[PDB]
RNA sequence: GGACGGUGGUCAUGGAAGUCGAAAUCCGCUAAGGAGUGUGUAACAACUCACCUGCCGAAUCAACUAGCCCCGAAAAUGGAUG
């Protein structure tokens, strides 16, 4: 901080402030900015700062144990699964629910051009089409493994393709060429490692929150209710017209294979 | 960022728009109308430090009374504190009331929320 | 591996503008984020770095004191502590 000379620069003082801050809030989430820039963090911090707020510290961040030692639960060093802190983590303490926080943080991420030597967080692709750039070193794009040609006196990318896969490092040359193209693939913000609320520990697979899949299971589950409702004949309001026909359909049917005309 | 300085309403000065280039990147008296149609407001007074960006046959300028100039305009004082940090050569003691209202125009561009925070910057910058 | 904005920092001077010389070193916006450590062009042009973080895992650094050795150490007919 601004006090650059030796005076604290605290141990137990900030950890005590961090202590009351866990004890103050129902939900504590542990998150990664490391991908994110400085301003970019402030603006995500700004949204959270209205709702209820987040802190950084170092090993003084591991002291989820002292808060737990104060209360009775299981969000700490001891009872937890494997402490989900990773390097360059902060702690977000909140009034806000875990699912909602995940959506807040995960859903709205800020786009940010890739970096040389950074591992791609997701597949990076280039689109086909004219760059609009005149003839020059098109060769650099080919070196990168982007097929290119001059069409109509302009350098154009021949076809869409994945330049690099997820988990693979982005070469320097690649980054530089993607940047010239104006391509901004990566999404940065605070990644969620874990959330604690009310005696339970939630991991990022939980927090990315399915949600269409229940709309199909609800519609199917309602169709399971509805099905049961038409065929069963059990009529309070919905089920009731569908049943009447089941005695008639079965009869109307009974006319079709057959050999009365009446 | 490439520095031009201006006094309210001026155009074409040989020492100030020639060896710093004619912005539009060719053609002084594009920028020489374009600055003058903006910066003819109140009388020529104290100088703003005024900032050029040049694009493909375009000029564009950032003036936002460049903070030392916002203080300059609120004060009515044309220089800055000389023998420093202590007791000015000109007489420019800014009011408390001047310092918030300058900070209020600064308050997208000190990226800002609070007044009592953006007051500190300008107060450190107005007593330095 | 992270550094937005005030603001191309005030003086001075062809000229500093982080980076000739000299004020001055605050803060909003922030989880970290100095008006900056060395490389620049006549001058304009970029990259790293303070601080903070990861990876690593155990000692580290500062400083006094002391011993021996090493160094300073070139000569005359042929080498030795007898």
């Amino acid at each position: 901080m601004a006090i650059k000379r030796t005076k604290a620069e605290k141990k137990v003082a900030y950890d005590k402030k961090l202590c009351q801050l866990l004890d103050e809030y129902t939900k504590v989430l542990i998150a990664v900015a490391d991908n994110v820039g400085s301003n970019q963090l402030q603006e995500i911090r700004k949204g959270l700062r209205g709702d209820s707020i987040v802190l950084m510290g170092k090993n003084t961040l591991i002291r989820r144990c002292i808060k737990v030692h104060a209360d009775n639960t299981g969000n700490k060093e001891f009872l937890e699964l494997m402490p989900l802190l990773v390097g360059n983590v902060g702690l977000i303490f909140t009034k806000g629910d875990l699912k909602e926080v995940r959506e807040e943080v995960a859903k709205y991420k800020v786009g940010a051009p890739a970096r040389v030597g950074l591992v791609a967080p997701v597949d990076v692709v280039v689109p086909p089409g004219n760059t609009g750039l005149d003839p020059s070193q098109t060769s650099f794009f080919q070196v990168l493994n982007i097929p290119t040609k001059i069409n109509k006196g302009t350098v154009e990318i021949i076809t869409p393709v994945e330049l690099i896969k997820k988990g693979d490092k982005v070469g320097s040359s690649e980054s530089a060429l993607l940047a010239k193209l104006g391509i901004r693939p990566f999404s940065y913000g605070l990644v969620i490692t874990n959330v604690y609320d009310s005696g339970s520990v939630f991991s990022p697979e939980v927090l990315d929150l399915t949600e269409d899949d229940l709309m199909e299971k609800f519609a199917s589950g309602v169709s399971m209710v509805a099905s049961v409702s038409l065929a069963i004949s059990y009529p309070t309001i919905a089920a009731a017209p569908h049943m009447f026909l089941n005695g008639y359909k079965n009869v109307l049917a009974v006319a079709v294979e057959t050999e009365y005309s009446y | 960022d490439v520095f031009v300085r201006v006094t309210g309403g001026e155009v074409g000065a040989a020492s100030s728009l020639a060896p710093k280039i004619g912005p539009l990147g060719l053609s002084p008296k594009k920028i020489g109308e374009d600055i003058a149609k903006e910066t003819a407001k109140d009388w020529k007074g104290l100088r703003v430090t005024v900032k050029l960006t040049v694009q493909n046959r375009q000029a564009k300028v950032s003036v936002v009374p460049s903070a030392a100039a916002l203080v300059i305009k609120a004060l009515k004082e044309p220089e800055r504190d000389r023998k420093k940090v202590k007791n000015i050569k000109h007489s420019g003691n800014i009011s408390l009331d001047d310092v918030i209202e300058i900070a209020r125009i600064m308050r997208n561009r000190s990226m800002a929320k609070e007044m009592a925070g953006t007051v500190k910057e300008i107060l450190g910058t107005c007593v330095s």
